């Protein structure tokens, strides 16, 4: 009992404009900008409240898995149709999307043509208008300017509306996964003292959807932890999509704009569902995560090369550099370098799940993943490397101790007698800090400053893994500058001095500073020490207690600290 | 009934048309003292009229 | 040129009908009409004359 | 020669694609209309 | 700008500090931000973000500067106002060679925003980006109402305000955040083309452009169905509408009648008035008034076509609309309600006017006269001023702020003054103001804040009050017209002696101030005197006047006797409405005892005064005549003319009439 008729209304009202469809553009642009109004609109209201939406949030796969609705299709587009079906049935056709998910996305794009129309190149008009407004400043383009009459007489055209098409499709793809992700941030990491009407929508959501009541002792998590495999099976058919375009699809349209656009929407979509999936395992921290789940996405990993195929272009580069934070932060979200030391130095079963560590299987995947990451190259692999590298050095000596399911990893690849390449890859990994230098620019494109790729609860859940890891290595590593600045330049980020507000925010957000003062390893090996080295030492003092009283304002409980 | 109507129409804006309604009435006034003020003239000499008999 | 002749048309429709619209058939814009054409007419006339008059100045050499 | 057709065009071409003059055609009609409803409104008022 | 805003609160820690010493700091301080404005558009930043964010903080600071200078008009705003005005001065009339250096960084900022890519990652820099441009549009805004007040006729920058809405145009469809900001300066662009046919706004526009424009904003907020935007849109339609625009007006409303229009929407939202907000109810009421009054052949056209679903709704919120609202649940709402009711008289005004110039307004006329219910409730009476609790606030904030008065919070008429809790005292700087110390808070939302808000409340409910009773007036005025023959004689005369007494009465009762609304002298009496000009003319009184013209003679008596005075226009009407009274008495005994008081104590003094001052008068003497004229008729007056005998001899004004008649 689950349509989509809140999801895709009738034909009748999207033509007619009586009811525009909620598309992914709005939502995504909603959640994003978190505004109270439209968040408690009846239309959005209606639209998320919907159970519909949650099944389809809840699995994207088949929002794009090619299925046979020919008889949806033709129910829906009987009782301008001629040519919304005519596309819809090319596009269907080209793209192995349904026919469903076609039409609406036709019929979007048809109620957005005048953006469209309006994001394209002005009239002969304008620039001379422009022109005589000037008397730097060089951001036209006359050369290729034409008039408004050849500019809409091409507009009507059929590959120019075909391109429009494929445009608003990739934009849609890339609203719809912007949209979940802020949606699921927004659930996960709600922030107190919001409207009462926010608060209610959202437990009426996370009720409805995945049963997270909050008056319950102890809440269903299932339904919430099963989002990450979700989308790490979708991010093969992302890097898949990357690597090769559609083959139905037209040669004429296969240009270097369209290739580019493809590569971009792609490149997005794929960060998005590492997003997703980094929110669905800091959801649950202690715990480990299935290790069925983290072979599969080693493997993929070691495949793909981290995504450095698709990556490897020098145009994507402002993409890439986010891209790779985000492989290097899940990763190091699904390692657990905290827990995984915990379990190796204390024995005792977490019983929150089984980790990899009870299958020699997956850490020879993970070591020949590292081993060929490390041999392609590849700067993102750095801070995964360094830290696998650290593990090893852990589960080493773990075995001189006790000289048991490790032991069989570690005399599969000859790495019981010599030490040599984890060794190796550690020394090249810390050799003139790269490894704190990319930890650091990640840290800045993953962070809370203005300078940041995602929202600031993103970069707050993102540097808790690089912090653990500093956590983790700081005791094996001495104290030196570069780790320091690197922590520095992680909490921190390179903020301004206006950027420091009482707004109160979620706990969970003011966990990666509050855990400076929380855990006794971070508590005295850099707090400590960064005060010991005073005025020495200036900038690491000064850097600490600046975004200590920027981050325990409203904090009652560790106000007084600084 | 349009056609008329659009063509005996003046480009304004319609609520001073409708204040002119004002100006009729301290126009009409005037002559409606005057008749009241002969009817009055006219009520009197009757009334001297019915006196002398 | 069209839209501007649409336009003259809708105002002599509404200036007609404001003026009077409870009988269009009527012998007052009748006398309007052809009495504006006179006018016109005569105002050719007018300049027409003045132009050659203006014409022969110029034999006067 | 051609060159004194295109200027020609060119400046008749360049007066004729003015805002401002496009723009008075457009202000012209509303303002119209505008009459148009007053005249209306007070010709139904005195329509006895 | 955290100095400005520190000197903004000028109602205060400070010592060592004066008035003209935060004067030379806030004026060097404007300089610096004009040159920094002016220069920045030349330096090479390694990255966009930086210019933006400094272009952006130089604009909030110009925009806070502007704004508190007129925001006000009391000598709390003087510590910024050298600074202020310097900065309007420089951005308003610059000299012709550096007009274009002050006008660049804006339109680079346009252009930058409108070709910036849409991007699913760093929040940071789409957040500033928006922020930037809404500072900017609020910038432009506020210079445009800085341009209409203060009597500039010619305004150098429209030329290049008009070129920025060519970009604009399209800047939304980048980023939904941008469509109500950018209305709004379109809005003040609009207004100040108003009070100054203006440049042709589609030859800069463009017909495609401008169509994809209108196609984009012609639904209001449809896919979230918001207030706020929709508050704007419909102002926004209101103000292009209201100017000269007639390509875009046109484009707009028939929407190439009306399928797609602004006005098919209009019409879905005036079928559920009846649950719809009432803060959107006004906008989409104005919008209304502002497409009929300048465009009235096709929304009245449009409205008689499917008049089936908007006199029913008109009818049923007519009937069901109380007139003391304030009693009952609910005490912000009653402005709301009253200038909706208001809104309503007017357009039903226009639509019989309309249909009285195409002779089919008697049908119509006859079903909405017995929808007058809610008038007759709260309709001409205004004494719903409350003057008690005002001057309760007023002397409570005199005690504990000597120095700032209650006054001093007026508007200078900046801004479009709302219908809200800010119709006259700025509350949006008072919170900011007079909150540092205590008192403003109050306990459990107490203090002086919710009695200011109350006060803004009644002061917008009296001025929906008196646009009802203009509206009210128009309408009746024109149905004693259309209401000529003899049925439904019953119920008009008795609504109209009620609007009558009514009128009278607030005449008597306490009058509102004259500083805050417009003085209600001359301004009411009018209306009665024209309608029982009619009544006479039709000839259908109840002769009742034995205690309507008590209420006339208590304000000849009340009036201070302004015979001569600069209010001769009042005196007039009051001379009027007592003649056309006593006439009606004429055609009717208890009526001499109180008929002879004007003929002992008014028409004897006012002829006396009148005499002595013409040692303007020849009208005065002609209505006084007349008006002893038609009195000396009554047929109480023909039996005790003995006892008017000596009143009218101890005057002696038989020697003042042959002394002016030599």
């Amino acid at each position: 009992t689950l349509t989509d008729r809140t999801y895709l209304p009738p034909l009748e009202d999207c033509l007619t404009g009586r009811t525009v469809i909620l598309s992914w553009r709005l939502v995504a642009s909603a959640l994003e900008d978190a505004d109270l109004a439209r968040l408690t609109s009846p239309a959005l209201s209606t639209f998320l409240r919907d159970g519909f939406v949650h099944e389809l949030l809840k699995h994207p796969a088949r929002v794009f898995e090619p299925k046979d609705l020919k008889q949806e299709f033709e129910t829906k587009t009987s009782s301008g149709v001629d040519t919304i079906k005519k596309d819809a049935l090319w596009l269907a056709d080209a793209v192995a999307i349904n026919q469903v998910a076609a039409l609406r996305i036709v019929l979007i794009e048809y109620q957005t043509r005048a953006h469209s129309h309006l994001v394209l190149p002005l009239s002969t008009q304008d620039v001379a208008n422009i022109q005589e407004a000037a008397g730097i400043l060089s951001l036209l383009n006359p050369a290729s300017a034409v008039d408004a009459e050849t500019m809409w007489c091409d507009f009507e055209t059929e590959a120019r509306r075909r391109e429009r098409i494929l445009a608003t499709y990739l934009s849609e793809r890339r609203s719809f996964t912007a949209a979940v992700d802020a949606l699921v941030t927004f659930l996960l990491h709600s922030a107190p003292g919001q409207h009462k009407d926010l608060d209610s929508l959202r437990r009426a959501l996370l009720k409805d959807a995945f049963a997270f009541d909050e008056d319950l002792d102890v809440p269903d998590r299932s339904k919430l932890l099963t989002m990450a495999p979700t989308y790490m099976n979708l991010v093969e058919d992302c890097i898949a999509r990357a690597q090769a375009l559609p083959a139905k699809l037209g040669e004429s349209f296969k240009t270097e704009a369209f290739e580019l656009d493809w590569l971009r929407t792609a490149i997005t979509e794929a960060v998005h569902s590492l997003s997703i999936a980094f929110q669905a395992l800091d959801l649950d921290t202690p715990y480990f995560a299935p290790h069925e789940l983290l072979s599969e996405w080693f493997e993929l990993m070691n495949s793909s090369l981290f995504l450095e195929s698709i990556l490897g272009f020098e145009v994507v580069a402002d993409l890439a550099m986010p891209a790779r934070s985000l492989v290097s932060a899940i990763c190091l979200k699904m390692l657990n370098i905290d827990r995984t030391i915990q379990f190796l130095h204390d024995f005792d079963y977490p019983d929150g799940e089984e980790p990899y560590l009870l299958s020699s299987q997956t850490l020879n995947k993970i070591h020949t993943a590292v081993t060929n990451a490390v041999n392609s190259g590849v700067a993102a692999s750095l801070p995964v490397a360094f830290a696998w590298s650290l593990i090893v050095h852990q589960m080493h000596l773990g075995y001189q101790e006790r000289a048991s399911p490790y032991d069989d990893f570690l005399r599969e690849q000859r790495l019981d007698n010599d030490i040599a390449p984890v060794e190796q890859i550690a020394m090249l990994a810390t050799s003139r800090g790269q490894v704190y230098q990319v930890m650091s620019e990640m840290a800045l494109c993953l962070g809370t400053t203005h300078e940041a790729a995602f929202r600031p609860a993103v970069g707050a859940r993102a540097r808790l893994v690089f912090q653990d890891l500093l956590k983790r290595a700081a005791y094996l590593i001495p104290y030196q500058d570069e780790p320091v600045f690197s922590l520095l330049a992680i909490l921190a980020t390179g903020r301004q001095y206006w950027d420091v507000t009482d707004a109160l925010s979620a706990s969970s957000l003011n966990q990666v500073y509050t855990d400076m003062l929380d855990d006794e390893t971070l508590f005295t090996q850099f707090t400590m020490q960064a005060i010991n080295r005073f005025p020495y030492e200036f900038n690491p003092f000064s850097v600490l207690c600046r975004v200590l009283a920027a981050a325990l304002i409203t904090n009652k409980d560790k106000a007084d600290v600084v | 009934d349009v056609d008329t109507y659009l063509s005996n129409l003046q480009t304004k804006t319609t609520l001073s048309m409708i204040a002119d309604g004002l100006e009729r009435s301290a126009r009409d006034f005037d002559a409606f003292l005057e008749e009241n003020v002969t009817l009055e003239w006219e009520a009197q000499r009757k009334r001297i009229y019915q006196h002398f008999g | 040129g069209k839209d501007l002749a649409k336009m003259i048309k809708e105002i002599n429709d509404m200036s007609n009908t404001l003026s009077k619209g409870s009988k269009p058939d009527d012998p007052l814009t009748q006398i309007v009409r052809v009495l504006n054409g006179h006018l016109a007419q005569l105002q050719w006339i007018d300049t027409n004359a003045a132009a050659l008059q203006a014409k022969v100045a110029a034999a006067q050499k | 020669d051609e060159d004194e057709l295109k200027q020609k065009l060119q400046q008749i071409d360049k007066t004729l694609n003015d805002p401002a003059q496009g723009s008075r055609l457009e202000e012209l009609w509303s303002r119209l209309i505008v009459l148009r409803g007053y005249a209306e409104d007070l010709k139904d008022q005195i329509n006895q | 700008a955290a100095l400005i805003d520190s000197a903004a609160c000028s109602a205060v820690p400070w010592l060592g500090t004066s008035e003209k010493i935060l004067s030379r700091v806030a004026l060097a301080i404007a300089q610096a931000a004009l040159d920094v404005y002016e220069s920045t558009t030349t330096w090479r930043f390694r990255s966009e973000l930086d210019r933006s964010i400094l272009v952006r903080d130089v604009v909030g600071l110009m925009h806070k500067l502007v704004v508190h200078a007129h925001t006000l008009s009391s000598h709390l705003t003087s510590t910024l106002s050298p600074a202020a005005a310097h900065i309007i001065s420089s951005f308003l009339t610059p000299p012709p060679s550096a007009s274009s250096l002050r006008f660049q960084p804006l339109l680079g900022t346009l252009l930058v925003a409108l070709i910036t890519p849409r991007a699913t990652l760093y929040p940071g820099q789409s957040r500033i980006l928006a922020e930037r441009v809404t500072s900017v549009l609020a910038f432009c805004t506020s210079l445009l109402r800085a341009a209409d007040f203060l009597g500039q006729t010619h305004i150098p920058l429209q030329t290049h305000l008009f070129q920025s809405a060519c970009l604009l145009a399209r800047l939304p469809a980048a980023n939904a955040v941008y469509r109500a900001p950018v209305l709004e300066l379109l809005r003040a662009l609009v207004e100040v083309a108003g009070r100054a046919e203006p440049p042709s706004l589609l030859g800069y526009l463009g017909s495609h452009a401008a169509r994809s424009f209108i196609s984009l904003v012609e639904g209001i907020d449809k896919p979230f169905g918001r207030v706020e935007h929709a508050v704007v849109t419909w102002r926004f339609f209101a103000a292009v509408i209201r100017n000269r625009q007639q390509w875009m007006a046109g484009c707009l409303l028939t929407g190439r009648v009306g399928e797609g229009s602004v006005l098919a929407a209009a019409m879905e939202r005036l079928r559920e008035v009846k649950s719809l907000d009432v803060q959107e109810a006004v906008a989409v009421m104005d919008f209304v008034v502002s497409a009929q009054n300048y465009w009235p052949w096709t929304i009245f056209a449009v409205r008689k076509e499917k008049e089936v679903v908007d006199a029913l709704r008109g009818y049923v919120r007519g009937l069901k609309a109380p007139g003391m609202v304030m009693k009952t649940d609910g005490a912000a709402a009653a402005a709301f309600q009253a200038r909706i009711a208001a809104y309503v008289a007017e357009t039903f005004a226009m639509q019989l006017y309309h249909m009285r110039q195409m002779r089919q307004a008697e049908k119509f006329a006859g079903e909405l006269v017995a929808d007058l219910d809610y008038f007759l409730r709260e309709g001409v009476m205004v004494w719903g001023y409350n003057a008690s609790l005002h001057g309760n606030f007023a002397r409570n904030f005199a005690k504990r702020f000597p120095g700032v008065e209650v006054d001093d919070f007026k508007r200078t008429m900046w801004l479009p003054r709302e219908l809200g809790k800010g119709y006259y005292y700025a509350l949006e700087v008072a919170e900011q103001m007079l909150g540092f110390d205590a008192g403003w808070g109050g306990v459990k939302q107490s203090g002086f804040r919710k009695e200011m808000e109350t006060a803004n409340l009644n002061l917008s409910l009296v001025e929906a009050q008196v646009s009802l009773f203009h509206a009210w007036e128009y309408l009746l005025l024109e149905l004693t017209l259309s209401l000529l023959p003899k049925k439904e004689n019953a119920a008009f005369a008795r609504q109209v002696l009620q609007v009558v007494e009514q009128c009278l009465e607030a005449n008597q009762r306490s009058q509102p101030p004259e500083n805050i609304f417009v003085v209600l002298g001359h301004a009411r009496a009018g209306l009665a005197l024209t309608l029982l000009q009619r009544l006479a003319d039709a000839n259908q009184l109840p002769r009742d006047v034995t205690h309507l013209l008590a209420l006339v003679s208590s304000a000849i008596h009340a009036v201070e006797n302004p015979f001569g005075a600069n209010d001769l226009p009042y005196f007039r009407t009051l001379l009027k409405i007592l003649f056309v009274v006593l006439r009606a008495a004429k055609q009717g005994v208890a009526i001499t005892q109180q008929v002879l008081t004007i003929l002992d104590r008014v028409v004897a003094r006012c002829f006396r005064a009148l005499a002595a001052l013409v040692h303007t008068a020849p009208e005065d003497l002609a209505l006084i005549t007349a008006i002893l004229q038609a009195c000396l008729s009554v047929p109480g007056i023909e039996q005790c003319q003995v006892q008017v005998l000596n009143i009218m001899a101890a005057h002696d004004v038989f020697q003042v009439a042959v002394a002016l008649f030599s």
